[PDB]
RNA sequence: ACCUCGAUGUCGGCUCGUCGCAUCCUGGGGCUGGAGCAGGUCCCAAGGGUUGGGCUGUUCGCCCAUUAAAGCGGCACGCG
RNA sequence: GCCCCUAAGCGUGUGCUAAGUGGAAAAGGAUGUGCAGUCGCGAAGACAACCAGGAGGUUGGCUUAGAAGCAGCCACCCUU
């Protein structure tokens, strides 16, 4: 994968990022392609999931002020964008979750502020 | 064990490496072993 | 190389005493002894490590730079806790037993097989087709090791005889 | 034929300069 | 943990499933009787059968949609695809069919619309050499 | 087997193998081509293998060419026979090849094959050959 | 379409030989003439590296701008030597152009695309002849094969051009010619 | 057609040997389409051993009893 | 030609060779090593190592007792 390539992805990440209301920062390992095409499924109607590049967010998330998600990259990176509303997808992956059991919640990103698994919880239940 | 002037890494699990001085192909599967001689 | 540059860490019980290219371990489990190649540089971190540093960058220094780190890394790992290393065995009729220090099978023979238990080196047996090597230098283990997983020959068909822990041997069928 | 072999190798020394008699 | 595709209104072949179901700690004539009163409720085509096993020699039969290759021969007029497809054409088919077809298997699918799968069934039929109009 | 339909005179003095070629010293009508390092007499039939050989790895598709013909005969007398009493028959065909000829040409799709092929066929000859393509 | 000249040294041979042409070329330089419409013919030597990195990334036909002892001149590679086994660079023909002139050029021309895959392409033309001016010659000429069907000629009045560039060859050059994929049999035959 | 025609005696057999290993047996191995017994193929190995008869001048060969085996070659096709 | 036999250099400077190559040989085989030059990727973290995934159509069709991604032949696609 070239480099204008990675440049592309990062423009092509903050250019979605730009539209969505949230963010869902999630571990995906252990998880079969099955049960990531389930995901897609329960997802694909009204939010977005997708897996990228540590780094290649890294410098996506340099465009606003998300630059403070950066310690959340250490790991499998898993990226949830709520097109539709901002919460539809924080219960769509708790249940996933609590479902497979090997998916852990990194955090989230709303209001310009990223939570941890405690408040992303509470703020699902709202 | 071939013996032969040839030796090749019939499989992709064949190495070629060297034992004194002589080429040798080691493999997993017994019959891929083989020698330069 | 890569091996090289990692400086080796000494536990707080181990003594490391440096004469020239000689170099000797004290520790919970005995003493060892270690001779290093002469273009190799043993020096002791005050930082509590080994480091080996090879003046060139040439073909012979850059191979014996690792070999002088790993052995040095095994040398102090093995009076710190050691080595065991397990067997088993396979088949009917098939059994081992301590005599003393020594080791006895019973292995298919017309006769039953000895062996001794050379200097530094312990045998353990757990059941009657599991046992165990065990000993502060890994070399001598993998070489008594070997000896005993030699002792009677490749069986693909059956597979009777003696393997090691995890060992997955490959298998035919003689189908007449 | 070791012999010839040997006579016309001889042959490629500094003093006989790539000549022998007989090749 | 196995899939074998089977007539559906015949049990019990040699060949196939006999042998494959008989290593794989599956009661064979439950299944059987189970499969073929679900393929004589269906009675239309051959069927691929998934079969999932559990520690106790249970057995549970999943029943997928008649596969897009039958489905297409069947929908074409055609018993046998094209030997050299994409340069013999054995058989023309309609959008009519493939929509049908589409909505077969965006029942058995993972397609999101209905169009991705006449999409998918229209790359079958050319892996069959079966022109599609 | 290639052999000329008639050649004017049956009975010919040896190709001389003095220099390197001049002409057919570059691939001109397939995309690959094996060009020859050495000087030797190439007969017809080690010509045959190795087309047979190309064809065998390559199957259908692509086309090859053969750039060399054995016009050149060479005779041999009858064996155990003293020396003296006038020239041989000829009996077998060669073609004077020079370092820089281009013997075989091939076209097909794709590169690994077609050195894999042309690789087979070069293992047939009996000179140092490489393998050269149609770019500078 | 606009190329820039490129940029190289060159020094007047002080001695014309073959033994003063093989110390050049054992000394890493490449000898050359440049000669042209000013009846005026110079014996150069240029760097090899520095001429064969030119060639590769211009092609054969390249614009040079030549430092002749601080004075430029416009030149056109005209002729090559390429020595057979070694294939180094022996000798150049440098041909004297100057702005907004016309030339004949042999360009290259090389094909791309998919034909039907019960096809095989040949190519029969490596390079067709053009006029074109000094400093507007193509690089590189380009021919689209897909969906081709059975036997099909390319001539030479099919391939396109750019702009202000004309084709002087006949038309009737078959460049490439699609023909229907040789069976397994059909290869048995042919040499036999 | 290079020594030998003012002479270098030639085939088998006998007696006596001596060397090589491209190994017939005995010895050590690897791979097998090596279950075992018995094989196939390759590698290392020259210490010792390697039968008696019928027919054919016989080189050669066929055959009868055996044997662990009844090896292949060089030495003026060793040796008048 | 110049270490000793054997007259004269175990001459000087810079590199190479590990094969006693030097002090015999081919097609061909090969992670031996030195030098020089291109192209790819790489701190936007490269290769190796350790962990998780590698799905649905579907067993794509013809062919066969058999063809399920893995005798063979043709096409050689789509969704997440
Ligand atoms: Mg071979
Ligand atoms: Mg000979
Ligand atoms: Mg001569
Ligand atoms: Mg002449
Ligand atoms: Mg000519
Ligand atoms: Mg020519
Ligand atoms: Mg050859
Ligand atoms: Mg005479
Ligand atoms: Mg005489
Ligand atoms: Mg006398
Ligand atoms: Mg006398
Ligand atoms: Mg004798
Ligand atoms: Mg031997
Ligand atoms: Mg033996
Ligand atoms: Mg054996
Ligand atoms: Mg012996
Ligand atoms: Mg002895
Ligand atoms: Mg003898
Ligand atoms: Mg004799
Ligand atoms: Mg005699
Ligand atoms: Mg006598
Ligand atoms: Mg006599
Ligand atoms: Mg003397
Ligand atoms: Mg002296
Ligand atoms: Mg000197
Ligand atoms: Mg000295
Ligand atoms: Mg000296
Ligand atoms: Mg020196
Ligand atoms: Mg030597
Ligand atoms: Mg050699
Ligand atoms: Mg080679
Ligand atoms: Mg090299
Ligand atoms: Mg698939
Ligand atoms: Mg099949
Ligand atoms: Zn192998």
């Amino acid at each position: 994968m070239a480099k204008a390539d990675k440049a592309t992805a990062v423009a092509d990440i903050a250019e979605q990022f730009k539209a969505s209301t949230a963010t869902v920062v999630t571990e995906y390992r252990g998880l079969t392609v099955a049960n990531l095409a389930e995901l897609r499924r329960a997802l694909g109607d009204s939010a977005t999931y997708t897996v990228a590049k540590n780094t290649l967010v890294k410098r996506a998330a340099s465009e606003a002020g998300i630059e403070g998600l950066d310690e959340l990259f250490a790991g499998p990176t898993a990226i949830a964008f709520v097109k539709g509303e901002a919460v539809d997808a924080a219960k769509a992956i708790k249940k996933f979750a609590k479902d497979n059991k090997a998916l852990v919640i990194k955090g989230g990103y709303m209001d310009g502020k990223a939570l941890s698994v405690a408040d992303v919880e509470k703020i699902a239940d709202l | 064990m071939k013996v032969n002037p040839s030796v090749k890494p019939i499989c992709d699990k064949c190495r070629v490496i060297r034992r004194h001085g002589r080429v040798m192909v080691i493999c997993s599967d017994p019959r891929h072993k083989q020698r330069q001689g | 190389s890569r091996i090289g540059k990692q400086p080796v860490p000494v536990p707080s019980g181990v003594d490391v005493t440096i004469n020239g290219q000689n170099l000797s371990v004290k520790g919970p489990k005995g003493t060892l002894t270690l001779d290093v190649a002469e273009p190799i540089s043993v020096s002791r971190a005050e930082d509590g490590a080994i480091v080996v540093t090879r003046p060139d960058d040439e073909r012979r220094s850059r191979s014996l730079h690792g070999l002088s780190r790993t052995l040095i890394a095994n040398l102090v790992t093995g009076v710190t806790e050691g080595y065991t290393q397990k067997m088993e065995i396979f088949g009917v009729g098939y059994r081992v037993q301590l005599k003393g220090q020594n080791l006895e099978f019973a292995l298919g023979y017309s006769h039953p097989v000895l062996i001794e238990a050379p200097e530094g080196i312990t045998f353990a047996v757990e059941s009657p087709t599991k046992f165990s090597v065990s000993g502060i230098d890994k070399q001598k283990v993998g070489q008594i090791s070997a000896v005993i997983r030699r002792l009677r020959r490749p069986d693909p068909y059956k597979g009777k005889g003696v393997r090691y822990e995890g060992e997955q041997i490959r298998r035919k069928v003689g189908k007449t | 034929a070791k012999r010839g072999r040997k006579k016309r190798d001889r042959k490629h020394s500094k003093a006989n300069h790539g000549k022998r008699p007989n090749a | 943990l196995i899939k074998l595709q089977i007539q559906a209104g015949q049990a019990n072949p040699a060949p196939p499933v006999g042998p494959a179901l008989g290593q794989h700690g599956v009661n064979i004539m439950e299944f059987c009787k189970a499969y073929n009163a679900a393929t004589e409720s269906q009675r239309g085509n051959v069927i691929p059968v998934e079969i999932t096993v559990y520690e106790d020699r249970s057995f549970t039969f999943a029943l997928k949609t008649p596969p897009a290759a039958k489905l297409l021969l069947k929908a074409a007029g055609v018993q046998k695809g094209s030997g050299e497809p994409h340069k013999t054409k054995v058989a023309k088919v309609t959008w009519d069919q493939v929509r049908e077809i589409a909505e077969t298997k965006k029942a058995d699918l993972n397609a999101n619309d209905i169009d991705a799968a006449a999409k998918i069934i229209a790359g079958t039929a050319r892996s069959m050499g079966i022109t599609v109009e | 087997m290639l052999i000329p339909r008639k050649v004017k005179h049956r009975k010919q003095h040896h190709p001389e193998q003095r220099g390197i070629a001049s002409g057919g010293t570059s691939v001109s009508f397939g995309d690959y081509g094996i060009q020859a390092l050495e000087h030797a007499y190439i007969t017809n039939r080690q010509i045959e293998s190795a087309r047979i050989a190309i064809n065998r790895h390559i199957k259908r598709g692509g086309k090859v060419w053969i750039n060399i013909f054995p016009d050149r005969p060479l005779t041999k007398k009858p064996a155990e026979t003293r020396m003296g009493s006038g020239k041989g028959s000829p009996e077998w065909w060669v073609a004077n090849v020079k370092p820089g000829r281009v013997l075989f040409e091939l076209s097909y799709p794709d590169e690994k094959t077609a050195r894999d092929a042309l690789t087979r066929a070069i293992h047939k000859l009996p000179i140092k050959a490489r393998i050269v393509t149609r770019e500078e | 379409t606009a190329n820039i000249p490129n940029k190289l040294t060159a020094n007047v041979r002080t001695r014309t030989g073959k033994g003063a042409s093989r110390q050049a070329r054992r000394d890493g330089k490449v000898p050359a003439v440049l000669y042209g419409h000013g009846t005026d013919p110079q014996h150069l030597e240029l760097n090899a590296r520095d001429f064969a990195a030119v060639l590769r990334s211009h092609g054969t036909n390249a614009i040079l701008t030549l430092d002749i002892e601080g004075t430029e001149q416009l030149a056109l590679t005209k002729a090559l030597d390429v020595h057979p086994i070694r294939r180094n660079i022996q000798h150049a023909d440098l041909l004297v152009v100057q702005r907004g002139e016309k030339v004949t050029v042999e360009v290259t021309v090389l094909v791309e695309g998919d034909a039907t895959p019960g096809t095989l392409v040949t190519q029969d033309a490596n390079t067709i002849e053009i006029e074109a001016e000094a400093l507007s010659i193509p690089e590189q000429l380009t021919v689209s094969v897909e969906g081709v069907e059975a036997g099909t000629q390319i001539t030479a009045g099919q391939i396109s051009l750019p702009e202000g560039v004309n084709l002087i060859s006949d038309p009737e050059l078959l460049v490439v010619n699609v023909v229907e994929a040789p069976s397994a049999e059909a290869l048995e035959e042919e040499g036999a």
